[PDB]
């Protein structure tokens, strides 16, 4: 009948716009901490709102972007890393190492799930995760020659890259 | 069937609760055409107008999603 | 060696110092102006297109000095909000936690177990988060074994092996 | 107090400088500056006196410029 139907749709009308209302406002406080460029207070405004389904939002659009963020930072670091690698600098090596090492046991992980999985997001993340893979290849011939010198720090990260050989 | 407009208003709304935005618009856009056939369908003038305050009140919640939607869409 | 020799020697290289360190000066404000607006994306790009790898040695750095912290400081935030959400009644939001954790667990725990090896008014501030964010793991971890008894519980499971 | 040593610490803070290690280029340059400094009122001739106070300006000039790169770094934080 309509007066029952009507009834029960008009019922929870209120409790809906307060709860959407509620949430736009505390999801644009954070969005203007967001644009601010600050990651920091971003996720601290979240909390300091104490509101899981702001949360929720915030954290599920995190999850699906954290990989490809990842992987467009490699893609632009790693040659970077290269040249540091290939340096006459001593100092400019060590330099090239240590951001490798940071790479490779952050974000490494996040790759091999990548390429180990059965639309335009999935598409765009196979693609830049290939180059990316590409790239740490490269890097890793070059480190495995260099951990014949004697130095220790290409032998450790010969052993981080052994899922490449 | 009116059994099925309540419902997906029902669904609409859970998914809303949920942060499932894509699958309330859904939802919210099948309910919104749904209760306009079945709109058109009333031969009552009476029960079309209270009908028509129903259609207002649950599209006020499906803009309220793409607004929703539309802050998420700046974070990327 | 007489004075004159000495500053002889001294002064050769001034100009060539005066230089080198105005242009990279000029070149990391430039990049510090993009990071200042808040796109870290464009400011990364900044270096790389400036195409000065003294600069590119100078931004690696900082970031290999604080990359480990930025982790740190991120999970004992984001911990337990996630702890909450495994606990939730609903579905969606354990997945949203399963999810987010094992984006932490892969991608931060490394960074994070390598900080307490290896004066500095800050070493005793980052064992004390440190040691919350092992708290934090911990209580979750249990949480975890007990909810494996239902896939994502598994897979979290064995990266929390450790 | 060595003059071959004065060089040695200059050349040794502009090594460091160049490779963008700041810390230790500052104190080689803080180094050399006091060191110059105490070799300076330690010349009696006033010509010679005048010519090692524009070294010293020189380098004063190399060790600001590093400072405010290091200021710049720290805005990163």
């Amino acid at each position: 009948v309509d007066e029952d139907a009507m009834s029960q749709i008009r019922k929870g009308h209120d409790t809906m716009f307060v709860v959407l209302t509620s949430r736009h406002k505390n999801l644009d406080t954070v969005r203007a901490v967001w644009t601010t460029g600050d990651i920091k207070t971003s996720v601290d405004s979240a909390v300091a709102i104490n509101d899981l389904s702001v949360v929720v939002d915030l954290l599920n659009i995190v999850n699906q972007k954290a990989s490809l963020w990842a992987l467009d930072l490699c893609t632009t670091v790693l040659p970077q890393i290269e040249k540091l690698l290939q340096s006459k600098y001593e100092s400019y090596v060590q330099t090239g190492c240590t951001s490798l090492k940071l790479i490779l046991q952050a974000f490494l992980p996040l790759i091999t799930d990548i390429l180990a999985a059965p639309d335009i997001s999935r598409e765009e993340r196979l693609h830049k995760c290939r180059l990316c893979f590409k790239q740490l290849k490269s890097i890793s011939g070059l480190v495995k020659s260099k951990s014949g010198l004697s130095g220790s720090a290409f032998r450790e990260l010969h052993l981080l890259m052994a899922s490449l050989d | 069937s009116l059994q099925m407009i309540v419902e997906n208003v029902k669904l609409a709304r859970e998914y809303a609760l949920l942060g499932n935005y894509d699958s309330a618009m859904v939802y919210y856009q099948g309910v919104l055409d749904q209760m306009n056939k079945y709109l058109y369908s009333v031969k009552d003038t009476h029960l079309r107008q209270k009908w028509q305050q129903v259609w207002q009140e649950i599209n006020v919640e499906a803009k309220q999603v793409k607004d929703i939607m539309k802050t998420l869409e700046s974070f990327k």
